[PDB]
């Protein structure tokens, strides 16, 4: 749900935004004892989308 | 009640000089204030005409430069303040004469003080 | 002095705020004010009537009673 | 009103009461002086009408069921407690307002109350509220000898005479309401057959001798008949009613400091 | 004894029951108990007011006659001028009086005494 | 005298049937017919009859008994002729068209009310068209039209007397048949100022009272209206459901019947269903169907009993609507206790889409945060009413993803409120489910199991233990997973040791006392846990010091149900 939030956050300013890296690390890391296969699919979609976003401009 | 005796004494307490008379006056005024500070339903009615005669007395006699009268003046102004605040709007007959006395007090020889 | 628990726990203010306690104090004062109001409203009526002679109960009257029982009323 | 009447009564976090709302409703009914200013950037009568219709429909909705185990055994005690709470609340919230707005209901509402009283002629709150409405009607001077007015006259005289003949057989806390109503009638209708009212007022003042409110309401009612009736029929029962009046005639912080006395900023039997 | 107050009556009715139980005694069964009982009748049977007095004295006289019958030997009380028969004549005359107060007093007194008279055979 | 001779005639007609009416026929005139009709129409039109007490209060029904008795009697022809002479609905048709509103005339209002009462008594006597024949059709449509015209020109108002007169005229129209489509057309008036809505807001009580007699024809008419009509159809069904819930003294099967009809009479009009209506229309329709569901029993249409699959699938779809707001979605959720895997999986994926990361990222006062707190409290209420096991598992899973990130005190309070509710076997099913899903995972037991155990029932605890005896015994024998599983097992056994002394526990004393025997803080927690277990085994055994060292309430509830919130 904050995925689109930092998507528009890195779209509006396009800085280095390692905070986005921390946010995606947090999103992925919530996986230790209970499987989250729908959340897992959401997570992989978000990391892919930010992957092309990073490919896009500078990072 | 005793306020009649007290007003008589205060009217009789400004014959000579002897500013100790003014001390008797201020102490007395303290007692009549606290006696009439909290009437139940009745003593206020007598207290109204007592205020009438006392304002008359201070207007006609306590009209000089003696500080023994000046301290009486300030204390009775505060005293009338608290009575009229307590008594509310029931002193309509005495309002215009109180205004006359108060304007006189401003125009009194105390205007040099 | 067996009630030292109350005195030891009476003033543990340290984990509390000052003006919050002040508001609590003044609110308590307000409730005491209307408590006094209702108390004097209750006291408006006459004071409680007190008797002056203890009354025994039975199916036959008890003439054997003290002289106080009649003199005090 | 359902929530207000829902609160129980116990007599000898804090549990609230029911008497606190009286100033709220008084403000609701007399806040014209500021609702006009609110309108700047009538309707009080409309909310009065809504209140009246709501309370009447709700009181007529409520069941009044008792049991046999003379013995008074209500069958729905919680409903009866809510009933007494609401009836006490309504009898204390009406006096400060004027029944000029209540004027449409003086026939129909009173008729419904008469029906309810005929259903159960043992409810003190019935006579409390009837006294309230009838003093409201006499305050607004509704009685003038309109078919609705004549119907009200007939209803009132019938109810008065029947409750006068029935109150002799009632008990305390119940006949007190009846006699309170009886003294609370307007003079014109009770110009007739003072023979019924004389013992009623006699026992009314007899009870007032130990319970003041009955005494002063009887005083007001008495002075009312004294002023508003011809003396012809006044003479005969005076020799009966005056001797009972022999009762009540056996009787026997702050300092020099000036702080404007904020203690004083705020606002029986000898009476 | 029928006044509208708590402590007053709360001690009054014990007194009236106490005196009733004393006057029921067969040693002094006659010549003064008659006055007490006739007054305890005429109070509530004859009054335009205070129906509480009427029912209270009806209960009182019901208890009085109950105490008399349970306590006193019968032959004494029927040989006494006062008995249930005198009460019968009082009620029978009382119903026929033109005054409604007298008739309703008779009715209420009979309603009180029925619960004990029904056991009589 | 009048009332007594009247009831005497009633007794003569009823106790002595028409084979014995010849004695009355011997009177040969029955001249009382020409006074009694005035008596019915007006007490003033007869002897005084004033008094306004039980005698003339009970005059109408005994009079109706008289009219029925004469209706059997052959005198009924002349009696009906005299009734027509006294009133023919043509002597009164102009009298109701005099614009009685305002304080202009009141005797007209009085006489109109009197004739209304007389003919409603005739209805109680069963005399509607035999005495007042209708038009070419089978209605008297003029009354509703004149009511609508009067209320239109009333503001372009009324009185309480006018209000009750209008209600009387409404029930007079209700005495006739076929009025359902008429009133549907009247309420469908789009005259703006609308006007049919104004009429409904005036006389909803009378409208719903009449349409309670209708069962499906009203449902059909509102169906055909529902192609574009939305607000007024919602209002009329609200009136239906409110009156059905209100009527209990007779029965409550009216609500069941209407619910069955409308479920069978909805599927042809689904312009509320799915994305074809505004959002406000969607919350309106979900709230009203929620009221419908709470009317009927849960068992009624919990499985395939009719249109249940369609409405259930629509429930699923509307809750799967991403465009639907999360708070409104939860409001629709709140009626889950009337309910297979499909709902569970769509719910889990939606709540995954709804709650990304705890509550810290949602600041206090943030609208998302407030929607979240509303959601969790309404799931708490829903599970309190439903105790759904897999849904309890979902609540635990979303709950136990961070300590104190969420209002866990509400959750444990709900745990207390549900542990004493439900069947003991059902509760044990919940316990074994939450135990299985346990296999940090410690958060599960820590935040739920002690609470549910201390609020559980004795027999349920006994049977659950007897289920899990060896399932714990084996467990007694990276490694952090083993440590956490041991944490859970020691805590649950420690919790349940306060009930009663198989009897194979003779070694568990050492098996839990072995804590302090051996010599990162995980192990400190381990020793503390096992020592607590020792405490629990000791507190029950070996007393010696050898341990090997209402009516108004109903009305308020009905008002809340009409509100739908509490």
């Amino acid at each position: 749900n904050p995925a689109e939030n930092f998507r528009v956050l890195v779209k509006q300013k396009k800085a280095s935004f390692e905070e986005a890296s921390n946010q995606l690390i947090n999103h992925i890391e919530q996986f230790l004892d209970t499987n989250e296969t729908p959340y897992f699919m959401k997570s992989i979609d978000c990391i892919r989308a930010f992957r092309e976003e990073a490919i896009k401009f500078s990072e | 009640c005793s306020l009649l005796r007290l007003q008589e004494t205060l009217s009789a307490a400004d014959r000579c000089g002897a500013a100790l008379a003014g001390h008797q006056l201020i102490r007395g005024l303290g007692q009549e204030c606290v006696l009439s500070s909290s009437p139940a339903v009745l003593a206020l009615q007598t207290s109204l005409v007592f205020s009438r005669d006392f304002g008359l007395l201070v207007f006609v006699r306590k009209s000089l430069n003696s500080i023994e009268f000046r301290e009486c003046r300030e204390e009775i102004l505060k005293f009338l303040c608290i009575f009229l605040e307590k008594m509310g709007q029931k002193i309509a007959p005495y309002s215009v004469e109180i205004k006359n006395t108060c304007t006189s007090v401003y125009t009194k020889d105390r205007a040099a003080k | 002095g067996r009630t030292d628990l109350l005195r030891l726990r009476r003033r543990f203010m340290r984990d509390q705020e000052k003006l919050s306690l002040m508001y609590a104090r003044k609110g308590v004062a307000e409730q005491k004010r209307e408590k006094e109001i209702k108390s004097e409203l209750k006291m408006k009526q006459d004071a409680q009537v007190v008797l002056y002679r203890s009354y025994r109960h039975g199916d036959l009257p008890d003439i054997q009673i003290k002289h106080s029982s009649l003199i005090t009323p | 009103l359902i929530r207000i009447c829902s609160k129980p009564v116990v007599l000898p976090w804090k549990v609230p009461t029911y008497k606190d709302y009286v100033d709220l409703f008084r403000h609701l009914l007399s806040s014209d002086q500021m609702m006009d200013s609110i309108l700047a950037d009538s309707l009080n009568h409309l909310l009065y009408d809504e209140f009246v219709k709501s309370v009447l429909k709700i009181v007529e909705k409520l069941d009044l069921t008792l049991e046999i185990q003379a013995n008074l055994h209500p069958a729905k005690p919680k409903d009866f407690s809510a009933f007494i709470n609401l009836v006490e609340f309504c009898r204390e919230i009406l006096p400060e307002k004027q029944a000029e707005f209540f004027e449409p209901w003086v026939y129909s509402f009173s008729y419904e109350l008469i029906l309810q009283s005929t259903r159960l002629p043992l409810i003190s709150g019935f006579y409390k509220l009837l006294s309230i409405t009838v003093r409201n009607a006499k305050k607004i001077k509704y009685f003038e000898g309109d078919p609705e007015k004549y119907s009200c006259f007939a209803l009132f005289v019938k109810f008065g005479k029947e409750v006068a003949v029935k109150m002799k057989q009632y008990k305390d806390e119940l006949l007190a309401s009846c006699l309170t109503f009886l003294l609370s009638l307007p003079h014109n209708i009770i110009e007739l057959d003072v023979r019924a009212y004389v013992p009623a007022l006699q026992m009314a003042f007899k009870l007032g001798l130990s319970y003041t409110p009955l005494a002063e309401v009887g005083l007001n009612a008495l002075e009312e008949w004294s002023i508003y009736i011809d003396r012809h029929v006044m003479q005969p029962y005076y020799k009966d009613i005056l001797p009972c009046l022999d009762g009540y005639l056996k009787t026997s912080f702050n300092k020099v400091v000036l702080k404007h006395l904020k203690k004083t900023k705020n606002l029986s039997l000898e009476e | 004894a029928c006044d509208v107050d708590q402590v007053t009556r709360q001690l009054y009715e014990p007194l009236v029951m106490q005196l009733i139980h004393w006057f029921t005694n067969n040693k002094k069964f006659e010549s003064q108990d008659t006055v007490a009982l006739l007054e305890a009748i005429l109070d509530g049977i004859v009054d335009p007011v205070d129906s509480t007095l009427r029912d209270f004295c009806g209960r009182c006289i019901r208890e009085f006659l109950k105490w008399s019958i349970k306590q006193i030997t019968p032959q004494q009380q029927e040989k006494s001028p006062v008995n249930t028969k005198s009460l019968f004549k009082r009620l029978y005359s009382l119903a026929l009086h033109p005054n409604a107060f007298k008739r309703l007093g008779a009715s209420l007194a009979f309603n009180n005494i029925y619960r004990e008279f029904r056991e009589e055979e | 005298v009048v009332v007594r001779i009247m009831e005497f005639t009633t007794t003569l007609l009823n106790t002595s049937p028409e084979g014995w009416k010849l004695l009355k026929k011997d009177l040969c005139n029955t001249h009382l017919m020409r006074v009694l009709v005035q008596t019915l129409c007006e007490p003033a039109s007869i002897g005084f009859n004033i008094g306004d007490v039980q005698v003339m209060a009970h005059l109408p029904d005994v009079c109706v008994n008289l009219m029925k008795a004469l209706k059997m009697s052959p005198y009924k022809d002349i009696l009906e002729t005299h009734l027509r002479e006294k009133i023919t609905a043509q002597s009164i048709e102009e009298l109701c068209a005099v614009n009685l509103y305002g304080p202009d005339a009141q005797v007209d209002r009085s006489r109109l009310a009197a004739v209304v009462s007389a003919c409603k008594q005739l209805h109680r006597a069963g005399l509607l068209h035999n005495i007042l024949p209708s038009q070419s059709t089978d209605l008297h449509h003029s009354v509703g039209t004149e009511l609508l015209s009067l209320v239109y020109k009333g503001i372009a108002s009324l009185d309480l007397s006018c209000k009750q007169l209008a209600s009387g005229l409404l029930e007079l129209a209700f005495a006739f048949g076929g009025l359902c489509e008429r009133l549907v057309s009247l309420l469908l008036n789009p005259a703006v100022l609308s006007h049919g809505e104004y009429f409904y807001s005036l006389f909803s009580e009378t409208i719903n009272t009449e349409l309670l007699k209708n069962l499906d024809l009203a449902v059909l008419e509102l169906m055909q209206s529902s192609v574009d009509n939305t607000k007024m159809v919602s209002a009329v069904l609200n009136g239906m459901l409110d009156q059905s819930f209100r009527e209990r003294a007779n029965q409550k099967h009216q609500g069941l019947k209407l619910a069955t009809t409308i479920l069978q009479h909805w599927k042809k009009c689904d312009s509320w269903w799915a994305k074809d209506s505004p959002l406000e229309t969607k919350m309106a329709v979900l709230a009203l169907l929620a009221k419908i569901l709470q009317i009927d029993s849960s068992v009624s249409f919990n499985t395939s009993h009719g249109s249940f699959p369609e409405v259930f699938t629509t429930y699923i779809s509307l809750l799967a609507d991403t465009k639907l707001d999360l708070h409104l979605k939860g409001q629709a959720v709140t009626l889950l206790p009337f309910f297979l895997e499909e709902l569970r999986r769509v719910l889990e994926q939606l709540i995954v889409a709804h709650f990304p990361m705890q509550s810290r990222e949602f600041p206090p006062g943030t609208p998302r945060f407030n929607n979240y707190v509303d959601c969790m409290k309404k799931f708490l209420d829903a599970l309190e009413l439903s105790q759904s096991p897999m849904l309890l598992e979902l609540m635990t899973e979303v709950l136990c993803r961070e300590q104190q990130h969420v209002m866990e005190e509400l959750f444990q309070s709900s745990f207390r409120r549900i542990a004493r509710r439900g069947s003991c076997v059902t509760q044990v099913g919940l316990l074994e489910s939450v135990y299985e899903m346990f296999r940090t995972r410690q958060s599960f037991v820590d935040r739920s199991l002690l609470t549910l155990l201390w609020h559980c029932s004795l027999d349920a605890l006994r049977e659950f233990f007897s289920t899990i005896v060896v399932d714990a015994i084996d467990v007694l024998k990276t490694f952090d997973t083993q440590i956490t599983k041991k944490m859970g097992y020691y805590k649950i056994l420690d919790v349940m040791y306060s009930r009663l002394p198989n009897e194979l526990t003779k070694t568990l004393i050492k098996l839990c006392y072995d804590a302090f025997t051996e010599n990162l803080e995980r192990r400190r927690l381990y020793h503390c846990a096992a020592y607590n277990c020792a405490i629990s085994v000791i507190c029950c055994v070996f007393n010696e010091l050898k341990f090997y060292q209402s009516t108004l309430s109903e009305e308020m509830s009905q008002f809340d149900f009409s509100t739908g919130v509490q």
